[PDB]
């Protein structure tokens, strides 16, 4: 068979191979940022409210259904690998994990390009200094090249502290977890 | 679905017990009268 | 070729490649271990992966780990030089004494013998048995079959073959214990070095040991027969000489594949087996054979699961194998021991043809004897001994004398019974039985009869009961 | 939901439009390999049942048609296809070689000599999937099958054109009498009669090479080969063969059967082509039923087995007698595939351990066995000795219990005892010595009308034999008069009656 080119991250299940299949097949001829572009665009494409109704009904025909595709690439003047993505996904009735292949695709693309999602948590928000000085550590963490995707949500539950997710790195300054942890101990 | 011999003895019930020591009663009797005779031959031949 | 596991369930281990696939069958080798673990590959999956069993221990893989592809099936060191060995199923030594240092590798998977290669003469080998020789008589070359449940004699019987057969026999010899007990496989070590058929000074050993016991993952349980045949079979072509080999249990490999057939994706059998047990047993039992260019004798030792003789392992060993000898548990509670079915048992060369008409003739008095003794048992529960036509307690007693007679002591039951172990040539077999049968003497006590050897020591018991009576 | 052929390969193939210069119609690529199942992409112009050819000399026959991908079973050890391999429709259905050229032959399950006498000489081929015969090209069963054996020949007759079964246990007698029938035939073969002539098929599924090479040595020696075709599907044989080799053998046999020519065909062992069907059955996924056997597993020998037919003289007359051979467990024919072919056959010749070491060998037990046929399978003299031999038996068994009292008994129960157990002691035969049907006959005639009431039953084996070859020897011209005319005329009824009591007269 084709010794396809392995993606850097493995996303599983249905969209997961198609989505694989299309990034073997882009980063061969080098078109991966046109296609995910294209990507993004069938995105909103298919979501319109006609379209989606057309395309969600399991009694159109596929032939209707490849036909109006292929109108629609044919009318937005795409790559040949992506219309031959939807044309395969419309053949296999894989229209309605459609959007799974694009975000699978997205998260596939994003490290490509060199970037660790990041999450970080607090009782209360943050003062833009403070963030700043968590950009430069996180980026410290981070190997050359990798651009940093950080993500600063607002947990109260904990009582206080910090916590950081790193890809799969995770370190825990919560107060809640310290306090468990002594009195668990404690009461050992 | 059948029958066959000796089947009484691989159930292995009541009734394979009793038929079992029925036997080897009987045998231990015929064993010692045989054992008997054999001793007394036994004397009887020494000249 | 370079592979990278992707997951790990149980002993199944999958590996993708990158490169080229491995071709099935080949031996796997994981990267990161501090031992020696050998996966073998089984399936191809598409989309690159790989399935495979593991030989070892799968605990402290991790998903990425690589692994190398060795390019062919698991090859163990064959020749001379394994004599005296003890071996995995990877063949790396397990006795504490240093690497095998051979010339030859062999691969432990090949095809069976063609049919334009079989022999097809028979001749008895005499065991010193008197059941054996009698009622189901070996032949040289042939393959043994010992069935029978759990506790009845099995490894016994076959280290009392060990002893007669291996130790006068002029060829080499080889054991595989597969899936047995341990402790067993170490008492089978030392009594052959006292023996001295296993000599760890010179290089005058005579008995190659292979051992993939019961504490093993499934994986290592399925091959370890097909490395000690392997072995049998180095020894039977190049050597071109006689060669014995002795397997223990080869249930344990049907069992061992029963283990990972479900998580490798095949649906089940008729009870919880895997759906390729006769391809799969058969494509081991059919390289265990008598080719023209050199000649094993085979006796494997099969556990029946529950005594039961018809489930779906022992029924199709059965027709893999020339001579049976069918333990029986409901004889070995009597104490009659070797406890071997007269009636359950049969060999190939039991032919007035190939014995005499003589034996044959023993043979078949005897067991047409023992059938009808069964017939009359029924009746005896119901009417009782003393109500019987004096002709059927002359049936009785001459089936009860017999019934004694095929016990024997072994010089391996040494420690169970106390008594000495006696070998009855087949000869004095034939006299003793033949005897028994024409009324010569039902005089004698059922008792003379228990544990002795030839027939003349059951007249020398005899007189010792009446003389201390 | 997924698909087996939903790989990222293949997408990864059509995506970049690299799937036009690849032929999806006669070829094909591996995308699982594994315990003799390939899955096969492409082949889009494959037959259900059609051989397929790997690209590594392999051969398989695709039996799942599915819409992602075709079930190949492969013709072999799996170890030599890899995922990716190519593989080529070869255009027809599996068929097999025919004609004399096969006899004194051992082939395996497709044709090929493995006995290593050189090439085969097949000028004919003939598919293995051809339906049987219909309702008006049979007529009834009518000519005998001469066994040899005077138990299956005196009480459970075997016409042409029947499906007799020789079920039974583990090491009872099955490939004894399946090899006594093939032995006793070489006395019409040798002879000039064209109408008597039978040859036999031998299909040995499942046994192992030692077993198959010990039997073709058993027949050569009494040379029955020059007659005999052996087709071997021994363990080592893979699942797909051990399948097709009834089928094989079953299509070499119509071959005869078309031409005129009498066949004998012995499915020897079916219950092993069972469990080689249901292999293939569960690793193609397919759903189980009882035992785990497929549900269309009565199919499979249904379309098999009426296959023996006796056709009309508007055919050409020949036939081919079917002995297919299976193994009960303990005695269970209640289970699965013994009920199947239980149901599917004309009779049955049951076979038992209690009678084999009773000394009653051949083990064959009469109220058990049976023969829907029956006396139509029979010569008028076999006839009339059989008739009242069978009565007797019946007789004989339901009051067998006694037989151990027998004594306080009234005079009829005490004769009756008397009468069954010359009989079966009548019954009873050697190994690898069948009987001519005048020498059955006349046993069995001295037997049954009381001419062996004196002689003690220990020596009824002996009077059998002395007697017979008595009879073989000075006369022949009755022996001759009873063989050609098919019936025991008065005269022949008198000299016979003078031979036994002139025999009997003096014996000691
Ligand atoms: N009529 C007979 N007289 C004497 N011996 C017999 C007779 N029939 C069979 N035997 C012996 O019984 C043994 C078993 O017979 P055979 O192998 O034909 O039975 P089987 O059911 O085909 O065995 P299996 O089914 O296990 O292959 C053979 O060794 C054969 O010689
Ligand atoms: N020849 C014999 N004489 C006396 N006892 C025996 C003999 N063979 C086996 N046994 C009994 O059986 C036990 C060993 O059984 P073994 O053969 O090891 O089990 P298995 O056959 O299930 O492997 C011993 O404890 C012993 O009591
Ligand atoms: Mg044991
Ligand atoms: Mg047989």
């Amino acid at each position: 068979f084709a010794k396809l080119v392995r993606p850097p991250v493995q996303i599983y299940g249905i969209e997961g191979r198609y989505a694989t299949a299309l990034y073997s097949a882009a980063s061969k001829q080098n078109k991966l940022e046109q296609v995910e572009k294209e990507l993004l665009r069938v995105g909103q494409i298919l979501k319109e409210p006609k379209m989606a109704a057309s395309l969600l009904n399991p009694y159109v025909k596929r032939s209707v259904k490849v036909k109006s595709l292929s109108d629609m690439t044919a009318k937005e003047k795409f790559s040949p690998l992506t219309s031959n993505l939807i044309n395969l996904l419309a053949e296999n009735g894989r229209l309605t994990n459609t959007p799974a292949v694009i975000s699978a695709f997205s998260t596939m693309m994003s490290v490509h390009r060199g970037e660790v999602p990041c999450t970080v948590t607090t009782a209360s928000a943050l003062d833009e200094a403070t963030l700043t000085e968590l950009k430069t550590v996180l980026k410290s963490f981070l190997s050359k090249g990798q651009v940093l995707k950080l993500e600063v949500k607002i947990d109260p539950s904990i009582m206080g502290g910090m916590i950081v997710r790193i890809g799969e790195k995770y370190v825990d300054m919560s107060a809640k977890t310290k306090i468990q942890k002594l009195s668990r101990a404690m009461r050992e | 679905v059948r029958s066959s011999a000796g089947a009484v003895r691989d159930a292995g019930g009541a009734f394979g017990k009793r038929e079992q020591a029925e036997e080897e009663r009987y045998f231990r009797a015929r064993a010692k009268e045989q054992l008997a005779a054999l001793k007394k031959h036994h004397e009887n031949e020494i000249s | 070729t370079t592979g990278r596991i992707v997951a790990v369930i149980g002993a199944v281990v999958d590996v993708q490649f990158d490169e080229g696939l491995p071709p099935i069958l080949n031996a796997l080798e994981v990267q990161g271990r501090e031992t020696r673990l050998v996966l073998e590959v089984a399936q191809h999956l598409g989309e690159s992966t790989v399935r495979t069993i593991a030989m070892d221990g799968t605990e402290g893989l991790v998903r990425g780990q690589k692994v190398l592809d060795s390019g062919a099936p698991i090859r163990i060191p064959v020749g001379p030089e394994t004599l005296g060995r003890i071996m995995n199923v990877i063949g790396e030594p397990i006795d504490e004494r240093g690497p095998i240092k051979t010339k030859q590798f062999a691969a432990i998977h090949a095809e069976a013998p063609e049919f334009v290669e079989m022999s097809v003469e028979q001749e008895i080998l005499v065991t010193g048995i008197k059941v054996v020789d009698l009622l189901a008589p070996y032949a040289k070359g042939g393959k043994i079959g010992l069935f029978g449940g759990a506790g009845v004699g099995k490894t016994v019987l076959i280290m009392e073959l060990i002893n007669n057969v291996a130790k006068a026999h002029g060829g080499y010899s080889v054991f595989a214990g597969v899936g047995e007990r341990t402790r067993e496989g170490n008492d089978l070590y030392h009594e052959m070095i006292e023996s001295g058929v296993i000599n760890l000074k010179d290089a005058t050993s005579k008995v190659a040991l292979v051992y993939g016991q019961m504490n093993e993952p499934p994986g290592a349980r399925a091959r370890v027969a097909l490395t000690g045949l392997t072995v049998a079979e180095y020894f039977r072509d190049q050597e071109g000489q006689d060669v014995l080999l002795f397997i223990d249990n080869i249930f344990r490999f049907t069992q061992a594949g029963s283990e990972v057939s479900a998580l490798l994706g095949r649906i089940p059998s008729a009870v919880g087996y895997q759906p390729t047990l006769a391809t799969d047993m058969g494509t081991m039992q059919e390289r265990i054979t008598t080719t023209k260019k050199g000649s094993i004798t085979s006796v494997q030792a099969i556990y029946v699961p529950a005594d039961d003789l018809t489930d779906p392992a022992p029924a199709t060993t059965f027709a893999h194998l020339d001579a049976t000898t069918v333990l029986s548990r409901a004889i070995a509670e009597l104490g009659i021991y070797p406890a071997v079915d007269p009636l359950d048992s049969t060999s190939r060369i039991m032919d007035p043809n190939i014995v005499g008409s003589e034996h044959y003739d023993v043979a078949r008095g005897v067991q047409k004897i023992l059938q009808d003794y069964k017939s009359l048992q029924d009746i005896i529960a119901i009417l009782g001994m003393d109500e019987l036509s004096e002709e059927d307690k002359l049936t009785v007693s001459r089936a009860r004398k017999i019934q004694r007679f095929l016990s024997q002591p072994f010089q391996v039951a040494e420690v169970f019974t106390g008594h000495l172990g006696k070998l009855v040539p087949l000869k004095e077999t034939i006299k003793g039985f033949q005897q028994i049968l024409a009324g010569e003497y039902d005089h004698l006590p059922e008792q003379a009869f228990y544990m002795v050897g030839p027939i003349e020591e059951a007249v020398a018991k005899a007189d010792k009961l009446a003389e201390e009576h | 939901k997924t698909g087996t052929a939903e790989v990222s390969s293949i997408l990864e193939e059509r995506i970049l439009g690299a799937d036009t210069s690849v032929d999806l119609e006669e070829t094909g690529r591996v995308l699982s390999i594994g315990d003799g199942i390939a899955r096969v992409h492409g082949l889009r112009n494959v037959q259900a049942e059609e051989m397929v050819e790997f690209s590594s000399g392999l051969k398989g026959m695709s039996l799942n048609l599915e819409p992602d991908n075709v079930g190949v079973v492969v013709f072999g050890n799996d170890k030599l296809i890899k995922e990716g391999d190519i593989v080529k429709r070869t255009g027809a259905i599996v068929d097999v070689p025919v004609g004399e050229e096969l006899l004194g032959r051992v082939v395996d399950a497709l044709g090929n000599a493995i006995d290593g006498k050189g090439p085969i000489g097949s000028k004919a081929r003939r598919r293995v999937g051809l339906k049987a015969p219909g309702i008006i090209p049979r007529i009834s069963v009518r000519e005998p099958m001469q066994t040899g054996i005077k138990a299956v020949d005196s009480l459970v007759p075997i016409g042409r054109g029947q499906r007799e079964l020789i079920i039974g246990d583990r090491q009872t007698g099955k490939t004894s009498i399946a090899i006594d029938t093939i032995i006793n035939q070489k006395r019409f073969n040798d002879g000039t009669d064209e109408k008597k002539k039978l040859y036999c098929i031998y299909v040995a599924i499942g046994q192992k090479r030692s077993t198959v090479a010990q039997l073709v040595k058993r027949l050569t020696d009494a040379d029955a080969m020059k007659y005999t075709i052996v087709v071997s599907a021994t363990a080592s044989d893979a699942a797909p063969l051990q399948y097709l080799a009834p089928y094989s053998g079953c299509s070499m046999g119509e071959y005869f059967r078309d031409n005129g020519k009498h066949a004998l065909i012995i499915y020897d062992d079916l219950s092993k082509q069972a469990v080689a069907y249901r292999q293939m059955s569960l690793l193609l996924r397919r759903p189980p039923g009882r035992e785990a056997y497929p549900g269309d597993v009565f199919y499979l020998h249904s379309r098999l087995l009426e296959r023996a037919a006796k056709m009309n003289d508007a055919f050409g007359g020949g036939s081919l007698t079917a002995l297919p051979v299976i193994e009960t467990q303990a005695g269970d024919v209640s289970a699965y595939i013994p009920t199947n072919v239980i149901s599917i056959t004309d009779g049955q010749i049951f076979l038992e351990t209690e009678l084999f070491y009773k000394g009653i060998r051949p083990a064959i037990n009469v109220g058990l066995s049976v023969s829907r046929v029956g006396s139509a399978a029979q010569t008028r003299a076999m006839k009339q000795v059989a008739g009242t031999m069978k009565l007797e038996l019946a007789q004989y068994r339901e009051v067998a219990a006694f037989a151990q009292f027998g004594s306080d008994l009234d005079a009829a129960t005490q004769q009756l005892l008397s009468r069954g157990v010359r009989l079966t002691e009548l019954l009873k035969q050697g190994q690898y010595s069948p009987m001519a049907i005048e020498e059955q006959v006349a046993v069995i005639y001295a037997g049954v009308r009381g001419y062996l009431d004196k002689l003690e039953p220990s020596k009824i084996t002996k009077f059998e034999n002395a007697f017979l070859s008595h009879v073989i020897s000075q006369h022949q011209a009755l022996l001759s008069k009873i063989r050609t005319d098919g019936k025991i005329s008065e005269e022949s009824d008198a000299k016979l009656k003078e031979i036994v009591t002139n025999f009997l007269a003096g014996f000691e």
